[PDB]
């Protein structure tokens, strides 16, 4: 509560962080590489919890969570086939890192 | 070798296989099996295929 | 050579052509062995895999009759490139990938179809009602503005004929599509399925006229080049390819002269004022029933052409 | 139905050789039970080449996918517009397939030792639409152009023909293609009489033009485009020669007309094949004569 953010070139709406990461994430881009700081910056993925919690708790475990990566490959690429991948990740839950 | 004006954060992601528990209780969900249906889709002069 | 008697009574007999009836209330076992034709989906289980003959080769026969079964073409699409929320009879249009591998390949229906033809500049608010953003549908043809450019986006697209099968997936759909032959639905209760176009975009030709009458009416799709973005139309028409690329450069007679009005074809390349294909034939009496097509908000005009025969055919120019 | 012809005639080297094209098509003489040798594809009409007869000849007769090789006989099943079948790429100018994209069959440009097996059996050529269209283009102006250069050194550089028909391009396939660099002038080689009709019926196209436009604007007004399209060409090609024998005319409008109609029907890309579901894992494809 002693101050409003740690870095004025990312927390802000038209910052950096923002700028140069944040649109919407599409499965059919071009490039369609995977960059992991995508799920702390999608201003549509930072409201898509804004449904109550139960309502998110089936939503996380019903589907797969939002922006996740590719296993079993060279270069982690985004996900395209969702069909022989499975896996769990509370990054689009809690909007955190560690 | 020296510090340019800004400072960096990097951001990785891990995968981590994990093997994971499954527990569900007794008598949870009611589930109606139908009877299975066999159809030709493909028939071709070579193979017909179900 | 006795044998031979044996093999050839195994193969003359016809399905009957004709059979003398005496009365309808009857209802003998001969005119059942007539009216009755083998299916196609039965339990799984000796009896009825043996009843309804499916394992005759070639054709089905319990233990040819002019009817051909039809071919399925099977699609891998992105599930946000399709909604979900079509209906079952509906053509769409594969669009042919410039990567040499894909896997996924890209789909259309003319819903969506339309809203690649709209960015840049009733039918279009339920087009912007199914899919929210056109440019994650823009970015499936890669180098649209360029394409439409040079005038080559009919060689790209081919039809592939209407919707049969569609599986809610997650993230890659597969969409089955019938490519050849007699449109029937494969479903379980085997229900009947219906070529669906929107209504502005399937303007009738043989009243756009308005005594011999034949029994297949083709169903003709037109791609064509305009100023305000190309256009994706829909064509029913009674005659013969020959005749209907006569009768559509009359009918687009007015498109030509004002794209070339607003714009002169100042290369080679501009000429082409699309192209046309016939998407298959269907009858010509109980044709093209009007009917209506609702979402959750809204609910358009489209036409439910019945017992369609999808058969595709390449792109004939119309200049 | 019945379907198979078995045509009677092999030693090992002939039996691997056949075995490797299990999957592709020839086509035949006749659609009836046993055939002789010859019968077979493209034998007695590819030993001097020539396009035209050859695409009379593909299309005259029917088709056929082989299916099995024995020491002395070939099981083939002949292909009807009835039913559908499965075929495979197994052709030395390798050209990968895509799914539901018309296939054509063209008689074999790339040189007759590349498709065929020697004992005689020629394969024709089995490819796609528009690499089909893109290849004969491709063809037919490096004709033109090698036998323009053989003409005259000065008109066109040998380089510069070849950066662009030395290649083609579909879906991103950057292909490459088996250019004779000596074909002999006077004809003698393949497609040698195509640029022959081509070159004919663009001589002839202008010829065509004036009297077709001067002899239908007398005819008031039909339509507007009998005169709306007179502004389009240049004025150049518009007020050429206007006297001419009319017996003179008349031949070379018949001429142009033949030769237009022949080219027109030849451009069409032959027996188009339809396919439905290719898989490059299998290497085959759901396909039927459309």
């Amino acid at each position: 509560e002693y101050r409003s953010t740690v870095n004025p070139w990312a927390s802000q709406l038209g910052s950096l962080g923002d700028i140069m990461y944040n649109s919407s994430y599409r499965q059919t881009a071009v490039p369609g590489l995977y960059s992991p700081c995508r799920a702390f910056f999608n201003k549509e993925e930072l409201l898509r919890n804004n449904r109550g919690l139960y309502n998110m708790v089936n939503e996380y475990s019903q589907r797969l969570g939002g922006h996740p990566a590719t296993s079993n490959t060279e270069v982690q690429f985004v996900v395209i086939a969702g069909t022989d991948v499975f896996l769990e990740q509370p990054c689009s839950f809690l909007q955190e890192a560690f | 070798k020296i510090h340019p004006g800004v400072a960096m954060t990097v951001v990785r992601t891990d995968e981590i296989l994990s093997e994971n528990i499954l527990f569900s209780s007794r008598a949870s969900t009611s589930m109606f099996i139908g009877t299975p249906n066999v159809s030709r889709r493909e028939a071709r002069v070579d193979a017909v295929t179900f | 050579r006795r044998r031979l008697q044996r093999r050839i009574a195994g193969l003359l007999p016809p399905p009957a052509r004709r059979l003398n009836i005496s009365r309808g209330s009857e209802f003998t076992r001969d005119v059942r062995g007539l009216v009755e034709e083998h299916a196609q989906a039965s339990s799984l289980s000796a009896a009825a895999v043996w009843r309804a003959g499916l394992l005759a080769p070639g054709e089905v026969a319990v233990a040819w009759s002019g009817w051909r079964p039809p071919v399925f073409g099977d699609f891998l699409i992105h599930a946000s490139s399709f909604n979900n929320a079509e209906a079952t009879g509906t053509p769409l249009f594969q669009f042919k990938q410039s990567d040499p591998f894909s896997g996924v390949d890209a789909v259309f229906t003319p819903l969506s179809l339309f809203i690649l033809m709209n960015h840049g500049r009733g039918l279009t608010r339920m087009a912007n009602l199914l899919y929210d953003s056109p440019a994650t549908l823009a970015d499936l043809v890669p180098d649209f503005g360029r394409l439409v450019a040079d005038r080559r986006f009919h060689n790209f697209i081919t039809p592939v004929g209407p919707l049969v099968e569609n599986i809610k997936s997650t993230y890659l759909n597969k969409i089955t599509t019938v490519v050849h032959g007699p449109v029937v639905s494969k479903a379980i209760p085997r229900s009947t399925v219906k070529v669906t176009v929107p209504q502005e975009a399937f303007v009738d030709l043989d009243a756009w006229l308005s005594q011999p009458c034949p029994a297949d009416a083709r169903l003709y799709v037109a791609l064509t080049y305009e100023e305000a973005g190309p256009r994706f139309t829909f064509f029913q028409s009674s005659r013969g390819h020959c005749q209907i690329m006569n009768i559509l450069r009359i009918y687009y007679s007015p498109s030509i002269m004002h794209r070339y009005a607003v714009v002169q074809p100042l290369h080679i390349e501009e000429l082409t004022f699309g192209a046309v294909a016939c998407l298959g034939t269907f009858s010509a009496t109980d044709g093209w029933r009007r009917s209506a097509f609702n979402y959750r908000g809204s609910s358009l005009p489209v036409v439910e052409i019945d017992s369609f025969y999808s058969n595709v055919s390449d792109w004939e120019v119309i200049l | 139905m019945d379907l198979k012809v078995v045509v009677s005639l092999l030693y090992t080297d002939e039996i691997a050789k056949m075995q490797q094209r299990i999957g592709c098509i020839l086509p035949l003489a006749s659609t009836h039970g046993t055939q002789n040798v010859q019968g077979l594809g493209l034998g007695q009409v590819y030993s001097v080449p020539d396009y035209v007869s050859m695409y009379n000849y593909l299309s005259d007769c029917t088709l056929a996918v082989l299916d099995e090789v024995s020491v002395d006989s070939l099981i083939l099943t002949k292909i009807v517009p009835g039913q559908t079948y499965a075929i495979k790429n197994k052709y030395q100018p390798f050209f990968q397939w895509h799914g539901t994209g018309s296939l054509s069959v063209m008689p074999p440009v790339f040189g007759r030792e590349h498709a065929t097996v020697k004992l005689d059996i020629v394969f024709p050529m089995v490819l796609p639409t528009p690499i089909a269209e893109e290849v004969l283009q491709k063809i037919l102006l490096f004709n033109v152009y090698s036998r323009v250069v053989m003409q005259a050194p000065g008109n066109a550089d040998m380089l510069d023909v070849h950066m662009h028909l030395g290649s083609v391009s579909y879906l991103g396939h950057h292909y490459e293609l088996a250019l004779p660099e000596v074909p002999g002038p006077l004809g003698l080689a393949l497609l040698d009489n195509l640029s022959l009709y081509f070159c004919i019926m663009v001589t002839l196209l202008p010829r065509a033009s004036m009297r077709l436009v001067r002899g239908l604007i007398r005819h008031e007004h039909h339509d507007l485009l009998n005169l709306f399209q007179e502004m389009v060409p240049d004025e150049i090609a518009r007020i050429d020669l206007d006297d001419l024998s009319v017996a003179d005319d008349l031949s070379r409008m018949r001429v142009m007309m033949t030769y237009l109609q022949s080219l027109a029907s030849l451009f069409n890309l032959g027996p188009r094949l339809a396919t439905a579901a290719y898989s490059q894992e299998t290497l085959t494809a759901t396909c039927w004569l459309r």
